[PDB]
């Protein structure tokens, strides 16, 4: 209220963390922050932008929840006003940032419509996507499966557009490799949720009496009510454990990403191995399970609202299976019905998209020249099979800007590893070494032996490990093909032989 | 103490990590075990040990007897979470052993030259500092680039004693591959074993090793 | 420090590939 | 033949008692063992909504004798049959009346057996065939009068043997079945869950690059047969094409399918979006195979309109119509990113457009956009799609069509800069290829219409030698590049972190060449600004550039023509730099390192001078002692 207007961005900064720590603070107050929304534009001349970015972010942490059309109409009024495109840009990424997807895609719809050029347009047109994609999952109601399996793929077919336009976008430059994946793995997990719903709503499709007429009811030879839908709850497992994995195999491979974006990763892979516990312990064997959550769970030191809300979700979760462990017999009668509650919970939480999804610090990579004899072309190189191989494999690290913003690289594990081209697959030589770079620029001879006639594939990885030690697999991964022929003497004798 | 606290720790995250409950059965009388060995063999300095994690785990020992592992290493968790810290009474004027390799220096690019299958004597001098039964502690590794590992033990005749505590130990360590393309670099190191495992306590050194195949 | 660590809104903190985007909407500068 | 609708498979999906009450006789009577056997058998679920939904089950089954059809089916004796279907399983491993004849006038058991001896000897069949696709025929499956009844068999019999019967080996076998896509169709529509299974099945089993072949074909027309029974997964069918890498047609067939059902006209089409990405994606493998299936459309020579290739090409060709007006002002993304996607097609694809498509292309190259940098970067492609294919350019009309265009763009080149704002980065590129042609640099013409264009295509020396003959004779000479040369205005910021070909390596090709002062052309403001306006640290080129420019204002261009000097910097401006702040450091630098060469160099070469006499200002003691 009582400021003019310098000092008002500073504690729009501050008072936005305060609100990001403390969700209570925005809907305790949403109009006054309205009123200094629309005072705005009379109010300033000089960081006009500046203020109004700031303001806008406040106001999407504010209404976190459901942003009202008045509210989003007066923002579009003051904005259509007097705003720069970057300026709006941001107030949309900050929309992206916080949840508000509705007017994200109204942002981006309008942003879409001017642009300039082609990779510019098909990204906004992907964002724009995955924002209305977003808007339609949040318009869901609770406990109502056919209208939650609709609105899954309506969002799943705006997510298939935006991520061919995001494709579409791809350039060889600044290459949109953790924003494609992670949309993808998005896509998965959503379609392994409408999957596992159907097969929810299929389990009374007579599957126990497929299982009785096929053997006897009592003592049932597939399994203690043994189903046709506990086959597929099987796939649906082994399934969701692939998609964690690939999760895991996306964080690891990212690196460069701050606290906030590789936590918000965690978050997503936490919820698969969720549902996959939960299908786990449930569906099969709840004896063999015995699992209790005897552990500290539910502390409030997580870094976002966002994590927060799934943090309780996954309390819910583990607090109504730990119940319904050892009530009823595995032909899931109302176990189908917790895992629909978790499927609505855990889509009732929108979404987060992140600073590595959008702008990227501290590109930190690694060149990995290997200096064999040199294959200009794709031609094999010969070897002897005598006597051995020298690799003498190179490495040069190179930064974007200043190197420790996150992360400061300490050792580079290199790992190599050979492959019978031509058809136990040449996996004797499984080398790996911990060189440590003590300046930019390292090398490393290793050995390779082999006695086989055909040509072989020869593989290397980085594995840079950091500081405080993780995997963290990035790095080129080259190949080298490798000729192998022998002696006319060494022949000759073998004849002889 | 502490590596009973080390063994503690580990227990309980492979606790966290693990869903056999025979096998957290297994880690448990393993850790339990261990924890007997530690009380049978220091019977005394358990009045030293004030408000010790493992002087009240003793106390608390009959009930871990009792109970199922989940609670075991619940309890445990929270025990160690608020166990202690124990002084450490320095000692008088104590070091620290060094092992200094002297030669080869290594930093020369002229590579050892052999024919295949055949081996070379590399003398190895070090400087040994503040070592105790340094004839049968100090072991030679050499790290031979395709990957492996060979332990050289040095004959109790190496070890040269001209003064107190400082010792030189002068050797030779027997090099012998088959032939390679190129030079490459074996890694020679010194380390010391205890009676059980190993420990590394000196600079490694590179030196040009390079086969050459028959002349006929 | 600053007053805001996680934070979006700042100059040279940003990257080519929105710097390229910047050059390009500040020189457009208006939303219908 | 009636297909299920969607709106029936969603109902079942969605298992909508109210929605299968709304649903009419003929697609209830197709759907009619999978509810018998809900009405019927033993409920998983015990809840009263269930049992709700079960009496109005019995509410819409009421009226259907096939019911009791069914009830006998069920009632033959399903470990028997099953134990005599592994016996013969077992046997093969190691009728005077017809198939149809012996399936209407046998008993229901009978029947079973039947069907399950032909589908299970097809099933063996295909897995001896190992992929190779062939064609079974049976008179009861090939029979349009017994369909519906043995359609209803095959579903009895899947629901009730599971491990017997894979659902995935029952759609390959069905799939070889010649009315085996609706007899899946309404399999799936029995069994709603096992559609991704199904899908991914077919698309596992499916082959690589051929959609020629019969079984690709059938495989194509029975996925899109359930990606009409089933629209809003079909996408997701076009995601396991994309990630499998197989029938890029079928994939071709999803997209325009999704383009027929959405009318966006606003955006750019989903049909543009999903081919630039496969065609200029990161993905190496998904862009050989999708080439390759170019190519092999490319060269089917046979014109058939039913072909997915003549599909996509004429709807591009439609969305060009509708681009193509003087262009309007939100068209110039959208026309841009389709002449992206033609130079994928004729590019890396190799796509040879027909003469109509030529012509089209010709005009949207010649169309003349709005003065803002998205009409700078639309001309810029379009000069280097040009550049890239001057085959499409063949005739004399098009000939004097884009010369009269590049002759438009030439009066137009500094005028589109100033309206625009941003640097003539197209202006600047057509001085790069002037020079490039001139000193015949055409490997430096094929980069960098490469990295204009983003992305890598071989390029014909001979088009190129043939577009030089048309370049440097009436669009360019010398002269023209020298005024063109001097109204580009400077790379701003020039550093030696900003790397490429540049401007000022331009300048003083153009130096060393001294068509400046051949021309009788003003340099010294061009340097002057540059040179103002040059930071930290120092692009190589500066000093080599200065130095010949002041050898150029002392030593005269020709001995015939003493006149020929360009006139150095004023000291009025020398004051203006060394007043300090207002400039850089390494700027009045670099004008220090000027001013002493230009010392040294007239109390150097002062014979020449004196052979001249026309000595020049030699600066004041004045500005001497005001330099530091």
């Amino acid at each position: 209220h009582s400021a003019q207007d310098a000092a008002r961005i500073l504690m729009c900064h501050c008072l936005a963390a305060i609100a990001m720590q403390l969700p209570v603070l925005g809907d305790g107050m949403l109009g006054d922050l309205m009123e200094l929304y629309k005072v705005i534009g009379r109010s300033a001349t000089d960081k006009q932008q500046e203020l109004l970015v700031s303001l806008a972010t406040v106001i999407f942490v504010a209404s976190q929840k459901a942003l009202s059309v008045e509210s989003k109409a007066v923002i579009k009024q003051q904005l259509e006003s007097v705003s720069n495109g970057w300026t709006v840009y941001r107030i949309a990424r900050q929309a992206s940032r916080m949840g508000n997807h509705d007017m994200a895609k109204e942002l981006y719809q309008s942003l879409l419509t001017q642009v300039a050029s082609e990779h510019f347009y098909f990204w906004l047109n992907s964002l724009k996507e995955f924002s209305h994609a977003e808007q339609c999952l949040t318009g869901l109601q609770e406990e109502n499966y056919s209208s939650a399996l609709s609105c899954i793929a309506e969002s799943l077919k705006f997510y298939h557009k935006g991520i061919a336009s995001l494709t579409a976008a791809s350039t060889p430059l600044n290459p949109l490799s953790f924003q494609c994946e992670f949309v993808k793995l998005r896509i998965d997990l959503l379609q392994a949720f409408s999957q596992l719903i159907c097969t929810c709503n299929s389990l009374k499709t007579s599957p126990p009496p497929a299982i009785a007429t096929t053997i006897a009811m009592t003592l049932g030879n597939d399994l203690q009510r043994c189903g046709r839908i506990s086959n597929q709850m099987k796939q649906s497992m082994e399934e969701f454990r692939s998609l964690a994995s690939r999760y895991g195999d996306l964080y690891q491979a990212s690196f460069d990403a701050d606290s906030a974006t590789l936590r918000n990763v965690e978050l997503q892979q936490q919820s698969c191995l969720l549902i996959s516990h939960a299908i786990e312990a449930l569906i099969l064997d709840p004896e063999s399970a015995s699992f209790q959550e005897y552990g500290s769970t539910g502390t409030a030191h997580a870094d976002s609202e966002y994590e927060r809300r799934m943090m309780s979700v996954y309390n819910h979760v583990l607090e109504e299976v730990e119940s319904l462990n050892r009530k009823y017999t595995p032909v899931s009668y109302m176990h189908t019905a917790c895992l629909c509650n978790a499927i609505i919970a855990l889509l009732k939480v929108p979404l987060s998209f992140q600073r590595y999804f959008f702008q990227k610090l501290q590109s930190t990579s690694i060149k990995l020249a290997l200096s064999p004899s040199p294959r200009n072309p794709a031609e094999p190189i010969a070897v002897q099979n005598n006597q051995q191989l020298a690799l003498k494999v190179e490495g040069v690290v190179q930064h974007g800007s200043k190197p420790g913003l996150f992360r400061k690289i300490q050792s580079v594990c290199l790992n190599v590893s050979s492959t019978l081209q031509s058809k136990i697959d040449n996996m004797t030589n499984e080398m790996e070494q911990r060189v440590e770079p003590h300046n930019d620029y390292f090398s490393t001879q290793f050995l390779l032996n082999f006695a086989i006639l055909g040509t072989h594939n020869i593989t290397v990885e980085s594995s840079v490990k950091d500081a405080n030690g993780i995997v963290w697999k990035t790095g080129p991964r080259t190949t080298i093909f490798v000729k192998s022929l022998e002696d006319p003497y060494s022949q000759q004798i073998r004849l002889q032989q | 103490h502490m590596r009973l606290q080390a063994k503690a720790l580990q227990l309980i995250v492979t606790a966290r990590t693990t869903r056999g409950l025979d096998p957290l059965f297994g880690m448990c009388e393993k850790f339990l075990q261990e924890v007997d060995f530690f009380q049978r063999y220091f019977i005394a300095d358990l009045p030293h040990l004030q408000d010790s994690f493992v002087d009240k785990l003793l106390d608390l020992m009959p009930r871990l007897m009792t109970s199922k592992p989940a609670e075991v290493v619940k309890i445990l968790q929270t025990m160690l979470r608020q166990s202690a810290f124990l002084h450490l009474p320095l000692p008088e004027q104590i070091h620290k052993a060094s092992a200094t390799i002297i030669e080869p220096a290594g930093e020369s690019d002229n590579p050892l030259r052999f024919t295949s299958g055949l081996v070379v004597a590399l003398d190895v001098d070090a400087t040994l500092e503040h070592v105790q039964d340094p004839q049968n502690t100090v072991k030679v590794q050499v790290l031979y680039p395709d990957g492996q590992a060979q332990m050289i033990h040095p004959k109790p005749a190496d070890f040269r004693n001209p003064g107190p505590g400082r010792h030189r130990l002068i050797t030779q360590v027997y090099l012998s591959h088959t032939a390679w393309t190129e030079a490459c670099q074996v890694e020679v190191r010194l380390l010391l074993a205890y009676n059980e495992g190993t420990i590394p306590f000196s600079k490694p050194v590179k030196v040009y090793i390079m086969p050459k195949p028959a002349r006929r | 420090a600053h007053v805001w660590e996680d934070n979006w809104d700042d100059d040279n903190v940003e990257d080519d590939f929105s710097n390229q985007l910047r050059a390009e909407l500040e020189k457009h500068g208006y939303k219908m | 033949l009636q297909f299920v609708s969607p709106f029936a498979f969603e109902a079942m999906q969605k298992v909508d008692v109210v929605c299968l009450a709304s649903l009419s006789d003929p697609e209830l009577r197709l759907l009619l063992p999978c509810l018998v056997r809900m009405a019927l058998c033993a409920p998983a679920d015990q809840s009263q909504s269930w049992a709700q939904d079960k009496k109005l089950i019995l509410r819409l089954l009421s009226g259907v004798e096939a019911v009791n059809s069914i009830v006998a089916l069920l009632s033959v004796d399903f470990h028997a049959l099953e134990q005599d279907a592994s016996k013969e399983q077992q046997l093969r491993h190691k009728l005077q009346h017809g198939l149809t004849l012996e399936f209407e006038h046998s008993d229901s058991p009978r029947r079973l057996r039947l069907v399950l001896s032909e589908l299970l000897a097809i099933m063996n069949k295909v897995s001896e065939s190992n992929g190779e696709f062939f064609f079974k025929s049976s008179e009861l499956f090939e029979s349009p009068v017994y369909l519906e009844e043995a359609a209803d068999v095959l579903c009895i019999l899947q629901a009730e043997l599971p491990s017997l019967l894979p659902i995935v080996d029952v759609a390959e076998a069905l799939l070889h079945v010649r009315n085996g896509a609706w007899f899946l169709c309404l399999l799936v529509a029995n069994v709603p869950d096992s559609f991704n299974e199904v899908c991914r099945g077919l698309i596992k089993n499916g082959e690589r690059q051929d959609e020629e072949s019969l079984g690709g074909r059938r495989r194509t027309d029975a996925l899109r047969f359930l990606c009409k029974m089933n629209p809003s997964q079909a996408l997701k069918v076009r995601g396991m094409v994309v990630e499998e890498c197989h029938l890029p047609g079928l994939g071709v067939a999803l997209t325009l399918d999704h383009t027929k059902n959405e009318a966006c006209e606003d955006g750019v089409s989903d049909l543009v979006c999903f081919v630039s990405g496969l065609l200029l994606g990161t993905n190496a493998k998904v862009r050989t195979w999708f080439g390759t299936f170019i190519r092999n459309g490319q060269q089917r020579k046979r014109e058939t309109s039913s072909s997915v290739l003549w599909q996509m090409r004429r709807q591009l060709l439609l969305e060009l119509m509708g681009i193509l007006p003087g262009l309007k002002e939100e068209h110039v993304v959208k026309a841009s990113a389709l002449l992206r996607l033609y130079c994928a097609l004729m590019g890396i694809a190799g796509l040879k457009p027909t003469e109509e498509e030529a012509e089209q292309l010709l005009q949207l190259m010649t169309s003349r956009p709005p003065a803002t940098p998205a009409g700078v970067r639309f001309v810029s492609l379009s000069f280097c799609m040009l550049l890239a294919f001057s085959t499409l350019v063949s005739t004399p009309e098009q000939e004097q069509l884009m010369v009269v265009w590049l002759s438009w763009m030439i009066k137009e080149e500094a005028y589109f800069e100033s309206t625009s704002g941003v640097s003539a980065s197209f202006g600047e590129m057509l001085l790069l290829v002037a020079m490039y042609f001139h000193s015949n640099q055409l490997s430096a013409i094929i980069d960098l219409v490469c990295s204009t264009l983003g992305m890598k295509i071989v390029i014909k020396p001979s088009s190129l030698s043939r577009m030089k003959t048309i370049f440097t004779q009436e669009i360019f000479t010398e002269q023209v590049v020298t005024a063109h040369a001097v109204r580009v205005p400077v790379t701003s910021n020039l550093s030696a972190n900003i790397t490429g070909f540049l401007p000022i390596h331009c300048i003083y090709q153009l130096l060393r060449s001294r068509s400046f002062t051949k021309h009788k052309v003003s340099i010294k403001d061009w340097i002057y600004r540059q040179l103002c306006e040059t930071s930290t640290p120092l692009h190589p080129q500066l000093l080599p550039l200065i130095d010949v420019y002041i050898n150029s204002i002392l030593t005269p261009a020709s001995k015939s023509n003493p006149e020929a000097t360009n006139q150095p910097v004023t000291e009025q401006e020398i004051l203006n730099i060394f007043q300090g702040q207002r400039f850089s450091i390494t700027a009045q630098l670099l004008v220090l390192y000027y001013i002493l060469s230009y010392e040294e160099a007239l109390l150097a070469n002062t014979k020449t001078l004196a052979a001249m006499q026309r000595k020049p200002k030699s600066y004041s003691s004045s500005l001497m002692d005001q330099i530091p």
